[PDB]
RNA sequence: AGGACCGAACCGACUAAUGUUGAAAAAUUAGCGGAUGACUUGUGGCUGGGGGUGAAAGGCCAAUCAAACCGGGAGAUAGCU
RNA sequence: GCUCGCCGGAAGACCAAGGGUUCCUGUCCAACGUUAAUCGGGGCAGGGUGAGUCGACCCCUAAGGCGAGGCCGAAAGGCGUAGUCGAUGGGAAACAGGUUAAUAUUCCUGUACUUGGUGUUACUGCGAAGGGGGGACGGAGAAGGCUAUGUUGGCCGGGCGACGGUUGUCCCGGUUUAAGCGUGUAGGCUGGUUUUCCAGGCAAAUCCGGAAAAUCAAGGCUGAGGCGUGAUGACGAGGCACUACGGUGCUGAAGCAACAAAUGCCCUGCUUCCAGGAAAAGCCUCUAAGCAUCAGGUAACAUCAAAUCGUACCCCAAACCGACACAGGUGGUCAGGUAGAGAAUACCAAGGCGCUUGAGAGAACUCGGGUGAAGGAACUAGGCAAAAUGGUGCCGUAACUUCGGGAGAAGGCACGCUGAUAUGUAGGUGAGGUCCCUCGCGGAUGGAGCUGAAAUCAGUCGAAGAUACCAGCUGGCUGCAACUGUUUAUUAAAAACACAGCACUGUGCAAACACGAAAGUGGACGUAUACGGUGUGACGCCUGCCCGGUGCCGGAAGGUUAAUU
């Protein structure tokens, strides 16, 4: 059985890295999200 | 040319274990820690400095650290960089 | 010429082959050649705007001189080609100063063979001419329909125009269609139809031959669901409604054109 | 030559039995279809929710689809239990 | 440690993705491991990854992304030019041997190569954001030449056998060697050289393209493999001494030939077909501005430099994706023997494993198999399941047919081993010798040696010779769909969908149409022999009547009728 998750490290970082983020403005917004909450970590960059 | 207090930075420590000893008493090699962001040629001109020693060549490499636990924290050990360094087969240090 | 495959297997049975004897073997002329990938239908919002595209086999874009604008040179014929572009056979003309150019094959043209453009040019096939020269009655096709502008008319193999009057600064044409259409006077010609006239009498055969042109499958309307297509749904085959597009524009009869910036210029209707 | 033929890799999934708190939230075993092509496959890219894509089954869109998922309006409303 | 069993196109060996210390050593057995555990991918500590040539980085581009100005948009933003990114593609260069507990094309030994910067010498027209060439490209097929590799012989070393025989036509083992350099071969492509001229290549050009003349027709380019060298080296069976029992130091014979042979190489070649088969740079060449015995360019020599990052380990899996040490999934490379057509299959080699609960017993019943008297579908919704058929060569084969098929129709015969034909044939390969020439990796001739089917005749064993594994059940009538395909991932594979073909209908190009408040984009760098929509669905014979209803098309006299006034 082939399962939904085949990992990539650069179409993971493409898709949802720090870079990818901060290209839109719902990006920037879902990174200001983030650190009101507090996250440790902020992208899957890290 | 490279400025004196540079060359008295990038070099840390010799390094000491079995496979060092064994370079030492094979292939007139001697190896040491060295600065995480030093050179090939910085480590040439350090040792020839700061030893009174001439060399051929250096080899580097980067040791990744060791992820390790200290009562279920998780720590991971900072990276470092180790150099093979070829004394020229007359010196002896 | 036509040819029949012999039925060796089912998807040979009914394949007719168009084989024309005189097209090059080798490869085209290089340096008038550059790349075109394909769309697949898809606009640049990414988004299928025509349906039924995709796939087929890659080809290179042959430059063709539509223009024939080389005034005054005369020019011989190398060689016919094959041009996966289009329907119609191109010829690679050789011109006195060295300058080698593509243009579309018209019938009768073999290789060897001199054509010339002008307003002096002689009333030959292959011979482009403005026309205010060309006599009413003469066969064109590759016509322009702005001075300078290129040929836009009668480039399908097989295709032709008819100049049926002059009347002042324009003339009357005949399209293939059947329309009659005006167009200034000083829009090039070239004389004679294009070759390959063939080209209507072939047959793919099997589903594959019209994969390989790239076109992909349809699907009918009436073989939908009701919320893909007006005409979805049913207990078994059912119909029931008036025939229209898949969005919902009657699709036998009505017309379309509506465009009031160019019907001074439409002498009558296709009919 | 061939959407030709027989048959492994490869891609499928017709029958039967097992399993059904499974070895497995779709498999195993024995057979089965295609196997130079409308083939199959790696890597990257594009199409975004009344939208996509669909050789069309209301199929598929991250084990979710006659309208995805996440958060919000929100303590919706509930003559019902 | 000995024996037994299993895989061996994998259950072996490398790599990519992904993981991240699981790698090696010491130590511990609380928890984890479906049991025990002294063991471990578990706990703890220490160690381990060496590059000018491998990869990234770097130069160049694809799809596509972002996009100064710009165009468009209530705002947010959308598109896009110049540009700039983006590999899964193009671009310089290293091999063999040795070594660690754990790395190696990275270390060491030996022998190489690439690019660039400087300096010297000699000779010189150098110069691009521009021109030209090149890079640079499909599918299928066929053959020839080779090698990897294997087998046998020769050679060398060892052996003379636990039980009859085994000094021989006997047994076991070894018989290896690279890049580079020189040679330019099998073979492929191409006429060459010199003048003169020219509406072309945005300007120029001596370059490319074109035209004419003269002269010689042999020059050039590409190219596996072989041979020589590399190599008086290394490696090498096996011996000699320690063993601290792991293995450590010294020595080292032979190291040839023939045959067979790839799916690999010549080959991006050749032939052929239509569905007509990336881009850009590196590279070569031409000049422009400009410079001008400066600079720059060519050649030789010397010298310097080649940074940084990855490099352990798993990698069809106990380390990745599946919540698990999960009978699942996962791209590429290597490819031994015997039989065989074979990468199927059976047994084996190299190599790796026995699947992390065992011990007994030998009830019903369940699962997976073997066999069965007589009968042979009587079973059952239904021959479901099972049984059966099954290879090669040759003989033979019906209706029907779109003349291809049907067809492997059906059905039948032969099949082992030994000898002879023939102390091994037909065939393949091919040494020595000979004779030539433009002398060579040459031509003709010769045939030793090696290898070697198939057939016929005669004998012979068995119940059985396609002996195992492997490997079509066949025929008759009929519905539906022409056919190959596609589909309800996970109860439906079909008669459903598609399909080639047919018809209707829209569309004259700023096309209709579709996405989009728009700009734009697709249709299409296409032009009615084209494109969209709809229905039907190969092919054959065909496709009848109705325009009252509802649509659609045309008409514009009359009636009614909006904003407006
Ligand atoms: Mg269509
Ligand atoms: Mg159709
Ligand atoms: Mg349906
Ligand atoms: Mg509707
Ligand atoms: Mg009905
Ligand atoms: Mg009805
Ligand atoms: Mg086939
Ligand atoms: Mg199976
Ligand atoms: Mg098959
Ligand atoms: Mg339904
Ligand atoms: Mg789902
Ligand atoms: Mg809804
Ligand atoms: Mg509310
Ligand atoms: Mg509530
Ligand atoms: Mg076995
Ligand atoms: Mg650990
Ligand atoms: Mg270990
Ligand atoms: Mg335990
Ligand atoms: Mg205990
Ligand atoms: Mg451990
Ligand atoms: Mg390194
Ligand atoms: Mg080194
Ligand atoms: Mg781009
Ligand atoms: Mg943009
Ligand atoms: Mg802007
Ligand atoms: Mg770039
Ligand atoms: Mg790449
Ligand atoms: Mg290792
Ligand atoms: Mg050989
Ligand atoms: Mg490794
Ligand atoms: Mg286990
Ligand atoms: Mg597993
Ligand atoms: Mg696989
Ligand atoms: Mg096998
Ligand atoms: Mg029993
Ligand atoms: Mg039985
Ligand atoms: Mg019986
Ligand atoms: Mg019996
Ligand atoms: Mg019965
Ligand atoms: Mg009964
Ligand atoms: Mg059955
Ligand atoms: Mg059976
Ligand atoms: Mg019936
Ligand atoms: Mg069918
Ligand atoms: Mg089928
Ligand atoms: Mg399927
Ligand atoms: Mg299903
Ligand atoms: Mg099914
Ligand atoms: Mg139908």
């Amino acid at each position: 059985m082939k399962r939904t998750f085949q990992p990539s490290v650069l179409k993971r970082n493409r898709s949802h890295g720090f870079r990818a983020r901060m290209a839109t403005k719902n990006g920037r917004q879902v990174l200001a999200r983030r650190r009101a909450k507090g996250r440790a970590r902020l992208t899957v960059s890290k | 040319m490279i400025r004196e207090e540079r060359l008295l930075k990038v070099l840390r420590a010799p390094h000491v274990s079995e496979k060092a000893s064994t370079a030492m008493e094979k292939s007139n090699t001697i190896v040491l820690k060295v600065a995480k962001d030093a050179t090939k040629a910085e480590i040439k001109a350090a040792v020839q400095k700061l030893f009174e020693v001439e060399v051929e060549v250096v080899n580097t490499l980067v040791v990744k650290g060791k992820v390790k636990r200290h009562g279920q924290r998780i720590g991971r050990r900072s990276d470092w960089k180790k150099a093979y360094v070829t004394l020229k087969e007359g010196q002896n240090l | 010429a036509v040819v029949k495959c012999k039925p060796t297997s089912p998807g040979r049975r009914h394949v007719v082959k168009v084989v024309n004897p005189e097209l090059h073997k080798g490869k085209p002329f290089a340096p008038l050649l550059e790349k075109n990938s394909k769309s697949g239908g898809r606009n640049n919002n990414g988004r299928i705007t025509t349906r039924h595209i995709g796939g087929g086999h890659k080809q290179a874009y042959r430059i063709v001189d539509f223009k024939r604008n080389k005034d005054g040179i005369p020019a011989v014929v190398e060689r016919l080609e094959y041009d996966p572009n289009r329907s119609a056979n191109i010829a690679l003309v050789l011109y006195k100063d060295g300058e080698r150019r593509y243009i579309l094959a018209p019938k009768g043209l073999k290789a060897g063979d001199q054509i010339q453009s002008g307003v002096d040019a002689a009333i030959k096939p292959g011979n482009t001419l403005p026309m205010r020269n060309i006599p009413v009655g003469s066969t064109v096709h590759n016509v322009e329909m702005k001075p300078g502008k290129g040929g836009q008319l009668a480039r399908s193999a097989g295709t032709y125009v008819q100049i049926v009057a002059r009347d002042g600064a324009y003339v009357t044409l005949r399209l293939r269609s059947g329309e009659m259409r005006k167009v200034e006077a000083d829009c090039r010609a070239t004389l004679g139809e294009v070759g390959n006239a063939e080209h209507m009498l072939r047959v793919l055969g099997k589903a594959g031959a019209a994969r390989w042109r790239g076109v992909r499958p349809t699907v009918r309307g009436t073989a939908m669901n009701p919320v893909d297509h007006p005409h979805g749904g049913g207990e078994g085959r059912n119909f029931g409604k008036h025939p229209v597009t898949p969005w919902g524009v009657q699709t036998k009869g009505k017309k379309t054109r509506s465009n009031k910036r160019t019907d001074k210029f439409i002498v009558r209707r296709r009919s």
